[PDB]
């Protein structure tokens, strides 16, 4: 019931700024002790900043001091991270967490901040159809988008097992591309079709491409 | 000071045995009259107890129990009054001293005790104790029926030496020659409640207790009722006679003495007494001195927040989710606050949910507690006691365990954050076993206490030498190195200037975001219509008439955004129409209407 | 309930001997503590007195006089306090029992009586009484000088049997073995005011009376001063010590016990006591609960109507023509009202005219009597007590003869007519020897009384089975057959609807003279300008905006007689001129003046 739902990530140009929200339910942020933690792609966890809003104590890592402002609005029950003068090495997945005992018990889902000069590109989704077994595979191809991430689910989250969504690959063009497959009985083709739900938030694209045996 | 509080912990095992004796020591060092119960319990063998040596008089009961120490030096104790009794029957209770070279109380040595006014004596299970059976208790008692409430066990693990050869008739409090029992009642002439000898001329004044040195009411060893500056009297001072004599006016009855004015933390009554609690139909007004007084309500008495040990919560032992809402919006609680493990775990026997952390918000308005604050459990989410951010005084008129006005134990908060706390009226503070807690020794307790007989007792918190880095010691900008927690928002006193809650190096007087003036070490914003000045003062106050120069137009004497256009400063005043200069000063319009005027004039009036 | 009132009739011969014992019975049945004097007088030979068997304690005196009964079973009586004394000297008076098989008290049988706190004993003229000379009265007395106020006659018409062979030393209250005198004072050790035996360890607590079962102050057979929930204390509970213990807060002193809140009909004081009368400088405020409290007057105390037994009328025994005018316009009398033969006959010794019937008009406003109402004579002109038409409560804080709050005797009224009377706070009602009076048993007395220990005592009125016809029994329209007299204007509760004072079958809702709406079972008139409706509701309230249809013209939202013609609803409002439609709705006028307008317009403005 105690939850942290954070938002505000996405794409920013170098030198530009961005603000991250961390909305709480199940507890008061004001009396609590909120911490921000980042994780550059393929790296360890790194502490960034913290706030005890009631006491007024705000703390920052030498890495981000003077660029970042931590704050909290009590009425909204939300903690914020204002990030200014962003650079390449700020590109990471930022988490917010709640201090407890002497650890962080409740964490946010983590939002992705990507600092790049390239502009936002929407993905085009292409079907991967089975041919003429016992068990056969089908899926979608989410090609040419920027930046990360893309969310692929099947039949509005109703179909889960058999599903493999591959981690995206950086292409020569600088754009991303991934594939998402699923295996199903070879006697289900025709009278049972499946819909993949592609969602690229930065570009506002919600494609529902139904894959059919052809 | 000579008058001190007692304790009220009975046979309960000490909450921190490490600093239990230190409690006793601070409490009784120099004390002569114990306004309550003298409880000397759980004292280890080597225990240094010389701080008791001035106790002369006890109001409540004397309870000497569960000690391994061989003697308690209470030689100057003359009288126990028994205003309160142990187990509702006993004025002196000496219980379980020594296990069932060897430990245990050997002698009582109450060589001066000659009056127990109320209740009996209970002496039991003291394997090393000698001579208690020797004492003629009847003499010490005020009335004979007090004998009927006396039980004196003589089971013993050792042979006793005889009383000193110099002892009257084999009655003593110990092996010493000055340990003989002095009889002041059963040995008397004629009437006489107390005598200094067996002749009629050896009677003590009607108003003495314990005995005397002569016949006058100034020769008393103790006052039976009240001590009026060295004269024992039946009453504290409606005149019948046409004259005036010495001995100052009228007095307040405080304990068993008449005094000029009530002591520091007490309350004077219309009935002419000092108290720690007002009667019904009564408020509590603070004089310009800081003096408190109970007085009848002229209207019906207004709403009052009662804490624990008061009104409907007099039996309730802790703040739970059942009564947390009762403190909503309270600026001043009349009673105490206690947070126990059972507060946040929640008793599953009664349908009482565990109290949630954000429910402690109710206490955000709180400024004053008359009783005590006790915290033995706190939510693991909360790093500090910031919900008590605004608490200014804890009077301690009611003390937890009869001794402590502020107790913080077993918490695992990292800092305190009680940043408005300026006064602990009376009692000791105890902060122990908070393994994570720093900023305990960065607080100037010397300034929170009032009398110099109170102190902080601390043990098993985070080591002092381990509170050193950032987030662990006071901020640079805190004055005199005093703070309630980390950062420039936790200073006790501010080294330079305050911008709201924060300690800052400089106000934006000459340079900065929005310009500021200083007022009483406070950074405060200039009016938006002030024009920022190059390396010079921008404004002198918050009002738009206090700018050095205007950012836009000026409308004497104000710096304005635009010149008045048909505004009326109030009703019945005709509207004021103006236009700007080439310079920027707002100028009045000419002849009324047709050309209603503005810069180059407009119709429609 | 355990606490009951006494009587105060001394040696006076019973006002109705028929229902005298019933009075005693109701009064004492179940009673343990008599808050006053126990007067057992004029008891016939066969008299069943088992209702006395719970009396444990008497505050005033005990007067056993003029009885033919052979014994009064007062075996559980432990203590008489003597707060009031018989003949100003005696706490126990046993007088004239039996004439100067044969009648008269034979034994006293006060086998538990071990404390008379004040006053002496007077036992005289009891020709059948034995053993009174046997008792060692000294023991029972609290002080020895009470012996000097003792006279015990032993003139006797019969030989007495010896005390039971099982009797200590020939001292008993009767022939029985359990009738021996228990000595609790003269037989004691050392100090000790009361003991349970001759050893020092048998002393009762300083605070017991009568004796005890053990040495603790909870072992008392009676409290010397105050009973605090089973603990005897000197005082009813300004604090000196820094703590809180059990035993609830503070109490009110009521009789000789400390209680949480004052009993039903009493008054709490600022001084912390219960009372039936307030001091000077004091009013009497009713809380929203109905709770009463004495409190000081903030302004000078306002006018107050004092009845008999109060202020200037404290000696005056009846309402006469000399003081009748004092009650003019009184809504609430503080005291009692008594009307005696001497009221209407008029004492010819003093120049005091006989009071005339129409002078009783003064009481028409009267709603409350704190004392009692007593009527032993009434004018032969007046059929009822309708002058007390509006009397709602008789508190009975003062009871006539110490027992009755309402007495009606020897009157020859035909009905009561006390139609607003809803409460008799305390005491008994006595209505006897009114040979013409019906409607005595059509009154629900069960609802007028408060505690279930009070009752109506009635005898020799008009027989119940002879109050049957019209003008003799309740009206059909009276609910539950309850009424104060004849006709539909005397009902206690109204079966259907009320039109003013009268019980009616139907309101004129659908049909009738002037049409009506109903509001809380009350018929109330529609506005005259409402148009009566065929078999349908005519209006919804009294206001002219609440009609279904208008009788004349309508002026939104009102039904009016004529359309507004130059009326102004208030000053500074311009006058409103209107004219009717072909339908009847009032319509506003056009352009102001010249044609000032009305229907077809008029000049002169
Ligand atoms: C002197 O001490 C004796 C007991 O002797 C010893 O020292 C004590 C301090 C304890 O450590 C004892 O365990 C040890 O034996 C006391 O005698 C005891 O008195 C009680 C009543 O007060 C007797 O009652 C018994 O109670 C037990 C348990 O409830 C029952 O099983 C028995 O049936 C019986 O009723 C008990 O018999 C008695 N103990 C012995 C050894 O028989 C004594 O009270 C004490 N004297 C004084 C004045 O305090
Ligand atoms: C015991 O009783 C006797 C009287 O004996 C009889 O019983 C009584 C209860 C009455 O019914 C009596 O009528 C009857 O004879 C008491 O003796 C009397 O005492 C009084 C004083 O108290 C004596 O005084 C007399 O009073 C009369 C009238 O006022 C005068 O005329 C006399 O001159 C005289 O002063 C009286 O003499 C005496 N009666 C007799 C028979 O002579 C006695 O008081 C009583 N004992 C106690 C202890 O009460
Ligand atoms: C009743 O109470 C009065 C208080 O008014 C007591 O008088 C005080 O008692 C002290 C000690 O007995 C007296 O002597 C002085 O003591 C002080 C402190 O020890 C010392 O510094 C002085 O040199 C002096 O010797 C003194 O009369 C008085 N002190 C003061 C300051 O008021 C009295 O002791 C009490 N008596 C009874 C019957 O209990
Ligand atoms: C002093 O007053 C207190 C009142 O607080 C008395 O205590 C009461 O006394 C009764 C009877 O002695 C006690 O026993 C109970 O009696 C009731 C009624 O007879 C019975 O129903 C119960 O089963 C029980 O046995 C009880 O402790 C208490 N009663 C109540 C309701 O308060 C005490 O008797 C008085 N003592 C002296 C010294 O007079
Ligand atoms: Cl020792
Ligand atoms: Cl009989």
């Amino acid at each position: 019931e105690v939850q942290l739902v954070e938002s505000g990530g996405g794409l920013v140009q170098p030198g530009g700024s961005l603000r991250l929200s961390c909305a709480a339910s199940g507890f008061s942020i004001w009396w609590s002790w909120i911490h921000w933690v980042r994780q550059a792609p393929g790296k360890g966890l790194e502490w960034v900043a913290s706030i005890s809003p009631s006491s007024g104590w705000t703390s920052y890592a030498d890495s981000v001091k003077g660029r970042f402002t931590i704050s909290a609005d009590t009425s909204k029950n939300t903690a914020y991270l204002q990030m200014n003068s962003l650079r390449a090495e700020d590109t990471a997945v930022y988490y917010c967490a709640r201090w407890w005992s002497s650890a962080m018990d409740y964490w946010g889902q983590g939002t992705l901040v990507t600092v790049s000069s390239a502009s936002t590109k929407g993905p085009s989704v292409f079907p991967l159809a089975p041919s003429s077994g016992g068990t056969a595979a089908l899926g979608c191809l989410v090609k040419d988008y920027f930046p990360e991430p893309v969310t692929v689910s099947w039949n509005s989250g109703a179909l889960t097992s058999g599903v493999h969504t591959f981690p995206a690959v950086l292409q020569s063009s600088g754009l991303y591309s991934l594939s998402s497959v699923v295996t199903v009985p070879s006697s289900s083709l025709g009278t049972q079709t499946y819909i993949c739900n592609v969602n690229h938030k930065p570009s506002n694209t919600k494609v529902d491409k139904k894959v059919e045996p052809k | 000071t000579q008058v001190c509080t007692g304790t009220d912990m009975k046979l309960r095992l000490p909450a921190s045995p490490e600093t239990h004796l230190d409690m006793l020591r601070h409490l009784y060092q120099g004390c002569q009259v114990v306004q309550g119960n003298l409880e000397l319990t759980y004292l280890p063998t080597n225990a240094s107890l010389s701080f008791l040596q001035d106790i002369q008089e006890v109001q409540g009961y004397v309870l000497i129990a569960h000690n391994q120490v061989r003697q308690v030096p209470l030689q100057r104790l003359r009288i126990v009054r028994g205003t309160q009794l142990f187990e509702d029957n006993y004025a002196l209770a000496v219980l379980d001293n020594g296990d069932p070279s060897p430990g245990g109380l050997r002698e009582l040595q109450l060589r001066s005790l000659t009056e127990i006014l109320k209740g009996g004596v209970l002496i039991q299970r003291n394997p090393q104790l000698c001579y208690q059976d020797t004492i003629l208790w009847k003499d010490i008692f005020h009335k004979n029926n007090q004998l009927a409430l006396t039980l004196i066990d003589t089971n013993r693990s050792r042979a006793c030496h005889p009383c000193s050869p110099m002892c009257k008739g084999s009655r003593c409090w110990g092996e010493s020659s000055e340990d003989c029992q002095s009889l002041t009642r059963t040995v008397c002439a004629g009437g006489c409640a107390r005598c200094k000898g067996p002749l009629p001329t050896d009677c003590c004044h009607e108003q003495c207790a314990a005995g005397c040195t002569g016949p006058k009411h100034s020769d008393c060893l103790a006052c039976l009722h009240f001590n009026h500056s060295g004269i024992c009297e039946l009453h504290c001072p409606n005149t019948d006679t046409f004259e005036s004599m010495p001995n100052p006016e009228g007095r307040y009855t405080f304990g068993a003495s008449c005094v000029t004015a009530c002591p520091y933390n007490y309350l004077s009554t219309d009935v002419g007494s000092c108290t720690l609690v007002c009667p019904l139909h009564n408020q509590e007004v603070t004089a310009e001195d800081g003096t408190q007084r109970c007085e009848k309500c002229s209207k019906p008495c207004a709403r009052v927040c009662y804490g624990l040990g008061m009104e409907h919560l007099r039996e309730v032992r802790a703040v739970t989710s059942a009564n947390i809402q009762e403190f909503a919006g309270c600026k001043k609680i009349f009673g105490s606050l206690a947070f126990l493990p059972e507060s946040f775990d929640g008793d599953p026997a009664s349908n009482t949910a565990p109290l949630q952390p954000e429910q402690l918000q109710v206490f955000e308005t709180l400024e004053e507690i008359t009783g005590y604050l006790y915290i033995s459990a706190w939510p693991d989410s909360l790093p500090d006691l910031s919900v008590f951010q605004n608490l200014q005084v804890i009077r301690g008129r009611i003390l937890h365990n009869g001794a402590y006005s502020l107790t913080l134990q077993g918490l695992g908060i990292s800092w305190l954050g009680l940043r408005s706390l300026r006064e602990l009226g009376s009692g000791l503070a105890l902060i122990h076993h908070n393994t994570h807690l720093c900023f305990v020794h960065t607080v100037p307790w010397d300034q929170l206490f009032r009398n110099p007989h109170q102190a902080l007792l601390h043990t098993a918190n985070r080591p002092e030498d381990e509170c050193v880095g950032e987030g662990l010691a006071c901020h640079q900008l805190c004055a005199r190195g005093h703070c309630w927690g980390p950062g420039p928002t936790q200073c006790v006193n501010c080294s330079q200037f305050l911008r709201g809650q924060e300690c800052v190096e400089e106000c934006r007087v000459l340079q900065g975001l929005p310009r500021e003036y200083v007022n009483a070490r406070h950074c405060l914003p200039c009016h938006p219509e002030c024009q920022p000045q190059n390396g010079s003062v921008t404004c002198f106050g918050p009002e738009a008439d206090q700018c050095v120069a205007c950012a836009h137009y000026k409308d004497p004497p104000f710096c304005v955004a635009r010149c008045p256009s048909g505004v009326k400063p109030d009703l019945s005043y005709m509207p004021i129409w103006k236009f700007p200069d080439e310079e920027g000063a707002c100028q009045p319009c000419p002849i009324n209407c047709t050309h209603s005027c503005v810069d180059l004039d407009d119709k429609g009036c």
